[PDB]
């Protein structure tokens, strides 16, 4: 996870998400997410390793360590793209790039 | 071939089911039959001519999963967020908190409990948790007159 | 993501990585990353969507918006786990969780 | 069937190749043969009985790929980092910088050039780039004494 001497500005948590049934792909459409992947022999279960913010405001005003005198701040969960075996209206099964939660980052705004 | 015999583990005769596979039927009369273990439900982490695929272990209670059960490996569980594996016992206590006036040095890790410090001067901690270091005191600029001076347990407060 | 009246503390960049051949899996072993994935059968190419920090120091001291008076700071690329078709020493083809670069986050330390 | 005829697009006779497939052999005397397009080399985004799979387009030069050429879609190229797609032409200029004394408001990204402001008071910007907002002036505690007062182009300096 992390190390010693330092702290995060924003805190995250991770989880294995096993029941995702629809996501938005890179073309911005809505796609169904298959629950497994057919291999030669045994099918493999399709699930995802996701990570998100513990909270929007770790300390009083927002992100840890920010000059809160001069900025508002917030921990926002960000998404990234991962490949997934998917179908669209049950009809074009294949791999597509989808958005999932992957980190927690700090966003600033001026006071 | 092994007509009715069974000469086993590395003794060539009977075949062994490799990693990720388990025995469906042993050396009975015929040769041993392997079937593949089912990803995330079953696993076999052993080469054997007797062992069926084993059921995935479940991380329960004070435990989370940190590596999913896969065809050749049981899940790996670790102590959940907010707990650590306490050597001197089996299980896992809650991570100690850095009380008011004290803040984080080393995070509450795996076998490692929170390590705190009492806040050095010009820093404070007005909370009791296991994730905040001591924060620096608000100083009050020429313009403002503070009431409260900073203290280890509370920031200076200002207008 | 995008932006409106806000700024990031740390700046990141994305890219498609088409030539990754080996990685560290979740059990901490070194594995080989296959170039493709057998399907019904047109094979789909294996590649990855990665994101890392633009730099370590967006502004003078480290991350944007930190009280640099009282904290050191630094933008660090962080990794996360993604599934890949893989083999170990050429022998056990299958899916495994691997570490790839996925975001850019700020790490604090006290002065 | 279609003995030697070709009665075409929706015209039932000859089969079309659906999305993700292109024609390998046309309606000859025999009927149309489809073959799957090759992921990230070839695509077919059309349902057609004459169209072969098409080659993936390459994002070159001042462009980056933001979506990969896949079996049913060409790649989507977008103007790369540091550039925007200037409508009032085809091409893509470099993102303007917020000069010294000025800083970011709206980032430079799609059809949209950097939008800058001149730093308001108690802020400064001492670089010329398209990614830093105006930064707040260092104020100086009684304990130190500043040389330089803050200016829109440079932070106050202290000790
Ligand atoms: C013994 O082994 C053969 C080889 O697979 C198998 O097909 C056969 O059915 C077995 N004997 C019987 C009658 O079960
Ligand atoms: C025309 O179509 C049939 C059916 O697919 C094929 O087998 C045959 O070989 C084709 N014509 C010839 C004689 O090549």
């Amino acid at each position: 996870k992390s190390h010693r001497g330092e702290y995060s500005v924003c805190d995250s948590e991770s989880l294995w998400v096993t029941d995702k049934s629809s996501a938005i792909d890179i073309r911005g459409h809505q796609v169904t997410v298959l629950g497994e992947i057919k291999t030669g022999n045994s099918p493999v279960k399709q699930y995802f390793y996701e990570t998100r913010c513990k909270e929007a405001r770790p300390v009083k005003n927002g992100c840890r360590g920010i000059d809160d005198k001069h900025w508002n701040s917030q921990c926002k969960t960000s998404q990234t793209y991962v490949r997934a075996l998917t179908s669209e209206n049950n009809k074009l099964v294949g791999w597509r790039w989808i958005r999932i939660d992957t980190s927690c980052v700090c966003a600033l705004s001026r006071k | 071939t092994c007509s009715t015999g069974l000469y086993t583990h590395s003794g060539e005769c009977c075949k062994a089911c490799n990693l990720g596979e388990g025995v469906a039927q042993p050396c009975g009369a015929n040769q041993t039959v392997c079937e593949p273990c089912l990803d995330s439900v079953t696993f076999s982490d052993v080469v054997s001519a007797t062992e069926p695929c084993k059921p995935c272990t479940e991380c329960l209670g004070l435990q989370s999963m940190s590596a999913p059960c896969v065809e050749a490996d049981d899940a790996v569980c670790r102590c959940a967020y907010g707990y650590y594996q306490d050597e001197e016992t089996g299980h896992c206590e809650a991570c100690s908190v850095c009380e008011v006036g004290s803040g984080l040095v080393f995070s509450c890790q795996d076998k490692q409990n929170t390590v705190c410090e009492e806040c050095p001067e010009g820093t404070y901690s007005d909370e009791a948790n296991h994730v905040d270091p001591c924060l620096p005191c608000t100083v009050c600029e020429d313009t403002e007159r503070q009431l409260r001076e900073c203290t280890p347990w509370a920031d200076a407060e200002c207008e």
